[PDB]
Order: structure tokens, then sequence, then C-alpha cells
């Protein structure tokens, strides 16, 4: 499956994860294009933070959905 | 002149998005029913907010009689505002 991660700054990464991809791996996986460190980033989709614990059929992520890259300075 | 306009609609597009993800968390904002991170956040993307609304006065005091620019700017930071006392009540409530 592909999803988005739009930040504020404008950048509008594109990724490849499974409808029930761990946010631990995901993070990772954002880290393995834009090299952020997964402990200084936030991912919000529906108005709610993604904890790691959780995977995104636990927050219902449709393929090609759109999630908010946000950092924790 | 040449691509002042883009790093201009590149700030704009930056404002509506914080006005946008914002808003989209203080409607799924419930008093018990939320998290610690998830609010929290949310009075950061606050913070972060009346800056850049403060931006937007900073280009407005840098314009003469100039048309959209100012309209847009304007515009924006009213969203801006809007979403501020918004996020004020909700939060209070």
């Amino acid at each position: 499956m592909q999803i988005f991660v739009k930040t504020l700054t404008g950048k509008t990464i594109t990724l490849e994860v499974e409808p029930s991809d761990t946010i631990e791996n995901v993070k990772a996986k954002i880290q393995d294009k834009e090299g952020i460190p997964p402990d200084q980033q936030r991912l919000i989709f529906a108005g709610k933070q993604l904890e790691d614990g959780r995977t995104l059929s636990d927050y219902n992520i449709q393929k090609e959905s759109t999630l908010h890259l946000v950092l924790r300075l | 002149g040449i691509q002042k306009v883009t790093k201009r609609l590149h700030t704009l597009e930056e404002v509506n998005n914080n006005v946008r993800l914002l808003s989209e968390m203080l409607l799924h904002y419930s008093q018990e029913d939320s998290s610690d991170g998830d609010r929290e956040l949310m009075k950061e993307l606050f913070d972060q907010c009346e800056n850049k609304r403060r931006t937007l006065f900073k280009l407005a005091s840098e314009t003469e009689d100039n048309d959209n620019s100012l309209g847009d700017i304007l515009q924006a930071s009213d969203n801006l505002s809007r979403v501020i006392n918004s996020y004020k009540t909700i939060i209070e409530g």
C-alpha cells in the first residue's frame, strides 16, 4: 500500500507500507527516506496523533491516505 | 519578481496548512477522550500559529497600496486568528 506524509514546511514525502504496519517502522521508514530520527516525529491522521505501540489498521488508514508530519524540537 | 511569487505562495501554504491541522485536532478533541501528546501537540501547533499570524503582520507592514498581496495576507491572518480564538474556547471548554 502507498501512503503520503505532508509536512508543514511543504515537503510531501510518499511512502510504502502495509495497512497493518506499526508506527514504529512507519517512522523509521520515513527516517529511511528523510533521515529524521523517529524520537522526533509526529504523525497526525484525522486530528489525532499516532502512538508507537499501534499500527495503521488501529487508526484505519486507507490506501493512498495522507498523514501530517510535524517535528518535536 | 522571478520566484518571489512562489516564495510567497509558499508561506501562504504553510499558514493555511496549520490552520487546517489545528482545527482538525480540535474537531476530534474531547475532554476525557484524548491523550497527553495529542492535545499538547495542538497547544504546540497553537504557539507556532500565533507567530506566523504575527509574521503575516510584518509582511503586511511592508506593503504599499498593493492589491491581492495585502488581501491575501490579511485573509490568511484572519483564519489564523479565527482558529486561535477557536482553540482558546475549545480547550477551555
